[PDB]
């Protein structure tokens, strides 16, 4: 490293030392405020992962004609599995779907004593997640339609349309409180910087007047800024893996009720390493507009 | 050259009094002079001009035969670097030890470690603050104070020295001594020009007399 | 007011004033700060409501036998009426059974061919809401087996327990960032008044020399450090009707696709005064904690 | 009264020198002595133990016939009240007006404030600075802000009278100007002690005299 550089260095890692307590606080503060919204981000991304992998989400409930056989019904579900919207189709036969009607009703007098199978081929289609759409969907229901062996499809519109708004609900107000966590992360760390270096402004006078350049006063406040970004941003990391760990055994609980085995997934290292990075230029740039405020006042025109 | 010169020269401060009115004097290189005046006249005020601290709200400035008069921010910089300046208030740094205050000026220049081990040792001694290296300015008297702005001021051997009362403090005995530094100084032929309230300093020597009254310049013996 | 509280208002009042950019910065971090759990707990607010209000939470199911009709059942109901923690009791006929029963199934029109309603009358008992723990629901139903003409007594089990499991998981969730944004709240304010004092200390110092008490020269920083609290939570309480707005019309088309209509409740008047004297109290003991380290800092011994 | 006592008293500083080596000298009430001593004699020093600032740590001091050598921090602010100093570094509010650093005192003590401005206005006449109230001292030359220390140091008609140094700044004619206030004060009876460098300004009057140095005190004519 350049001369000048370890010496900046070395001055603004002396005034952290200087006073120990008041600098653990300016950092306790940074961590809080970043450890809300990893916290967050971590409960949204472990909740997709849990939704698109465990929530029975509708399903298009094809019907078949109640003349076709189970050959001919195949041929309709290979028909189905062609389409550009399918990504795949369950088959179920006349006396499969009679299974499920005895299983719901539990009484076999509403199905045994009939000369024939009163209910048709059912067919459950799994639709690709871009074409889960609302006018997608309704593209999918018609175009199956069209295929030939299928006379109804008793997917509703009304729990799809339902569900539907309930997720753009979630997601709209998902945003708003994320704008204002990240926003309160500039803040802080600006204003945590920008307070830092105002109590120091003598020492910006005092140098400028002994000939000092403007980029020889910045080095050691602007390392103090990065410096200051990267130990909240660090200390947040080990918060946000604690929290973790609290969390483990209400998660496993819960998924032993339900029976099905979940595990909840923390921060990645590149998401570790994007958080320090990014906390630190905060900090590195909120320094460097601070002390520029003060080199201009200092200024005799 | 280290010549100063001026001609007609007015500085007022914003929204407030007239500091000084058509000042025109002009300065041999290696020429020493004292400034006096009785308080408020604007003797502070002259000095802050010349270093860049302060511009004129008329007339020219010259500094080794450059116009200073409007400089850009850039280049003020490399003008206070040649200027050895001692303010009233001391501006230390009282984060730092005393040798780091007198040891910034090196290392704005970009002196080796070695060097600047040498030249500060060497300059706290002519003031006699040796043994005060390791000390932080909050655990100095009031004369020690001032004599660590002293040694600030010399240890880069720059080619003018403005002086705003060095010997404000300090008794009689150690204010002789400290004048005998600059002496030795203009020997070399660093322009000194010193500002002062001690009349026994100035009636012990034969240099030039620049007085200052309500901001209007008098020559002393002459202008020339 | 007292001759010191007009003199120790109007030099507190006169320092913010001095740099307003300075002042407005502080104040835009704390209502930030301020802002994310207002939301939160007006999300809360109404979340809890609407479910409370709409949300079909499971329920307990009674099964009485083939041969009573709907007066003997009726006074089965009556009987489950009477019983303490139960809120209101519904009753199907052996008909109603059955026509549940054939307009699920579409196709179910061959049971007019039997000779009698294999299906038994069903009676639906809604549980107290404060009394749905899960023993107290399994006390509530054997209890109910006891009452005469009683078939069965029918509880989801399974559906309960992973409904409860998952609502408790949103509780500790909830609990755990809950604290968070408090301990944000707290730490913002805290340090934002602590280094605000710490640029002032010179002042702290000149007066203990000329003899001021400690109780003079506490009073200009105490009311600066209430200002600042004030003001701050002040200016959240209009971001936060800001915001409301913002959801409201989103709120009502997911509650146009529903038809039923819903409004969102904002923070009452006792609620905004609250939030006024709790943060005016918090930067009142932050300034009082940071000045009285200074006046013991320039005590000789 | 307003007398001072000082029996084997020694001070040294945290990991300092000992500023102090068994000062002991006693004041009369209405009494006025210079205080002098080459720079780093200990002179302020020597002041704050008086004011209390400082605790010694040997020996027992005397202020007006009352021990306050182990004063508890709750009786302090009633000890300085008593006292007008005058500090080396003039430690002024500079967020504060002129007028408001020196009506500070009475405010303490709580004045109404028609006596205030009356007062105030007095004080600052006396130093020549009375045209200089709405200014901030920032705006003002070393010479005066020195003068606006001076003037709250004489608002309070304090009983003790304690300068450290109040003429480094200022010409010779302001500084005679100076001295002749605190002659004013003393015909009244308010005690004061000066410590000063100025020795052609004591050459022209014939108060007690005290040399201090390297930390030992001697009584000049005499210890009485
Ligand atoms: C860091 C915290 C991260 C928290 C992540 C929570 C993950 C939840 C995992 C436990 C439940 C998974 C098993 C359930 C699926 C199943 O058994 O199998 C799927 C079942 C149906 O299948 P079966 O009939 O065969 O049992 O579906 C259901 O019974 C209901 C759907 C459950 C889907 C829940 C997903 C959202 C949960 C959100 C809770 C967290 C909210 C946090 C506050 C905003
Ligand atoms: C500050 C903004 C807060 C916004 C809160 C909005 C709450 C929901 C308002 C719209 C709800 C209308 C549903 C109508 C139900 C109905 O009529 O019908 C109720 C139906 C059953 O009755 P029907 O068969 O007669 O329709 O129930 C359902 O279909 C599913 C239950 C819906 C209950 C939803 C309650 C929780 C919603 C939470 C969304 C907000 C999450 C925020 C992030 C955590
Ligand atoms: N920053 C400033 N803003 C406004 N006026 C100022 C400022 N500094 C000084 N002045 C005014 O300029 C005039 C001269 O001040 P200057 O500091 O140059 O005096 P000086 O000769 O050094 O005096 P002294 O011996 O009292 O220190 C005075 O009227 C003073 O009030
Ligand atoms: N706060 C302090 N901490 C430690 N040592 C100190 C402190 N203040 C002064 N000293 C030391 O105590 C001694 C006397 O200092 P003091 O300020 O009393 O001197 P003084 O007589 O007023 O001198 P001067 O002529 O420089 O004003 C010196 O050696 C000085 O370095």
């Amino acid at each position: 490293f350049n001369e000048q550089v370890r010496y900046a260095f070395h001055g603004a890692l002396q005034d952290l030392k200087s006073k120990p307590f008041a600098t653990f606080l300016t950092v306790m503060v940074i961590a809080i405020s970043l450890t809300l919204p990893s916290v967050c981000y971590m409960v949204y991304k472990n909740v997709n992962q849990a939704a698109t992998q465990y929530y029975p989400s509708p399903q298009i409930t094809v019907y078949l004609q109640k003349t076709l056989d189970d050959d001919a019904a195949a041929g309709v579900v290979a028909q189905l599995q062609a389409e550009q919207g399918v990504e795949k189709v369950n088959y179920l036969s006349r006396e499969d779907a009679l299974g499920e009607f005895r299983n719901w009703s539990g009484f076999g007098g509403a199905l045994d004593m009939l000369e024939e199978n009163p209910l048709p081929a059912v067919a459950v289609v799994i639709p690709k997640l871009d074409f889960q759409g609302t006018e997608s969907l309704n593209t999918l229901r018609d175009r199956i339609t069209q295929i030939n062996g299928i006379d109804e499809v008793r997917m509703d519109d009304s729990w799809f349309a339902r569900l539907a708004a309930l997720t753009g609900l979630v997601g709209r107000v998902s945003a708003m409180i994320g704008v204002l966590m990240v926003a309160a992360v500039f803040l802080v760390i600006g204003n945590s910087v920008r307070l830092s270096i105002f109590a120091r402004r003598d020492s910006i006078n005092v140098q400028k007047l002994i000939g000092a350049t403007d980029g020889f006063i910045l080095r050691p406040f602007l390392y103090g800024g990065a410096l200051l970004g990267f130990s909240g941003a660090l200390l947040s990391l080990i918060l946000s893996e604690i929290l973790v760990l609290r969390l483990s055994s209400a998660v496993a609980e819960v998924a032993q009720v339900f029976g099905t085995k979940f595990d909840i997934n923390g921060l990645s290292f590149d998401e570790c390493l994007l958080l320090l990075l990014v906390c630190s230029m905060i900090g590195w740039v909120a320094a460097w507009l601070a002390t520029v405020q003060h080199l201009r006042h200092f200024t005799p025109e | 050259s280290g010549s100063i010169r001026f001609e007609h020269v007015s500085k007022a401060y914003l929204g407030g009094r007239q500091a000084l009115q058509g000042v025109t004097f002009h300065m041999q290189p290696g020429e020493m002079a004292f400034l006096t005046g009785h308080s408020g006249a604007g003797k502070s005020t002259l000095l802050k001009l010349i270093c860049g601290i302060e511009r004129p709200s008329a007339g020219k400035i010259w500094f080794s035969g450059h116009d200073i008069t409007r400089l850009k921010n850039r280049e003020v910089p490399f003008l206070r670097r040649q200027i050895g300046m001692i303010f009233q208030d001391h501006h230390l740094l009282m984060d730092r030890t005393v040798y780091d205050n007198v040891a910034i000026p090196l290392i704005i220049a970009g002196a080796s470690g070695d060097d600047i081990r040498r030249r500060v040792s060497a300059a706290l001694d002519k003031v006699g603050l040796l043994d005060k290296a390791k000390n932080f300015p909050i655990q100095l008297s009031g004369g020690e104070q001032q004599r660590v702005g002293i040694a600030r001021a010399v240890v880069n051997k720059p080619a003018v020295l403005l002086a705003d009362q060095p010997t404000g403090n300090l008794d009689d005995a150690l204010s002789e001594g400290i004048l005998r530094l600059f002496e030795e100084f203009n020997r070399v032929g660093v322009t000194v020009l010193m500002a002062t309230h001690d009349i026994n300093l100035i009636s012990r020597r034969s240099y030039r007399m620049l007085t200052l009254s309500d901001g209007h310049l008098h020559g002393g013996v002459g202008h020339e």
